[PDB]
């Protein structure tokens, strides 16, 4: 029932992840954020639907809270410049690996 | 009288077709899959993976 | 015309909230209160915890413990099976 | 019938604990507690169903009272700072082998 992608894995029981078989720790809204992009892979995702599901919809504050987490993702998993999580602009992000 | 029913003296085979067709989207794809929200289970005997 | 109301899920919306509310009196009257303006229901905005600690003179544990009992609570299939065949 | 996990050991008749193969003097809440904790080894484990299922739901307290319950365990088997009963911020505990 593990979610798996290319070289990241995921355990649904106790919230860790793989990548590329390394065990990595990370932070829980973060967590939310990935889980939102494996449950979703190969689908475009945008900020606001983003912030409609993962995030509470009392959510007050500004826009760059989300492009600062897709930062984290990048430097946890995709460190690479060229990274499988995509930005698309003014239509988010989106998990694929790069053709 | 009944006999033209019962002996199928005058009945027609008539065929329909269904296109439908998924296609590319800024949402991104539209899948042919199984994966259909809230749907029963007597429903889904009659389909293919 | 996709935006013209369907007149069919309106009526069906209509009746999920009596449904809603009947569900919520049957409940007490402070969880009730709780959950309303934690979803935003009577109001435009649902609120967050300190704000119901403002209102109803209680820290902000104390709200999620009422919370975690509003959804005990409705989880009795008495409720469950009443309010999920709205579906 | 008996319940083991890793180098811990439960008899549900009289209620003895052994850690190792030492018989350790355990209290009935914690008794209950590492019951359900051994029942669902391999699943995190987070407070509000903690108070949902092991606790009565008249239990009126503070949410602290379960850590100090959780730091006895810790002092009674697992006693180094890393511990079989892990924890996750916001998720509870958990009791599995770290790898």
């Amino acid at each position: 029932v593990r979610l798996t992608f290319a070289d990241i894995e995921l355990d649904e029981e106790t919230h860790e992840v793989w990548k590329a078989g390394q065990p990595v720790s990370l932070s829980p809204t973060e967590f939310t954020l990935l889980r939102y992009f494996v449950i979703n892979a190969g689908t475009v995702l945008s900020k606001p639907k983003i912030l409609d599901h993962v995030w509470r919809y009392d959510f007050g504050g500004d826009v760059n809270v989300v492009e600062s987490y897709v930062s984290y993702l990048r430097r946890k998993i995709d460190t690479g410049e060229k990274r499988l999580l995509h930005t698309l602009r003014g239509v988010g992000y989106v998990l694929r690996e790069p053709r | 009288s009944n006999r033209l029913v019962e002996e199928d003296v005058l009945t027609s085979i008539h065929i329909e077709e269904h296109e439908i067709d998924a296609r590319d989207t800024k949402l991104g794809a539209e899948e042919i899959t199984r994966d259909i929200p809230n749907i029963s289970d007597e429903v889904l005997a009659d389909l293919d993976e | 015309d996709s935006e013209a109301v369907v007149a069919v899920d309106a009526v069906s919306f209509t009746l999920l909230q009596d449904q809603l509310q009947s569900v919520l009196d049957t409940l007490s009257e402070r969880e009730a209160g709780v959950v309303r303006l934690r979803f935003g229901l009577t109001d435009g905005q649902p609120r967050t915890l300190d704000e119901i600690g403002q209102v109803y003179g209680v820290t902000r544990e104390r709200i999620r413990q009422i919370e975690s009992k509003t959804m005990s609570k409705l989880r009795h299939p008495s409720r469950s099976q009443v309010l999920r065949d709205y579906l």
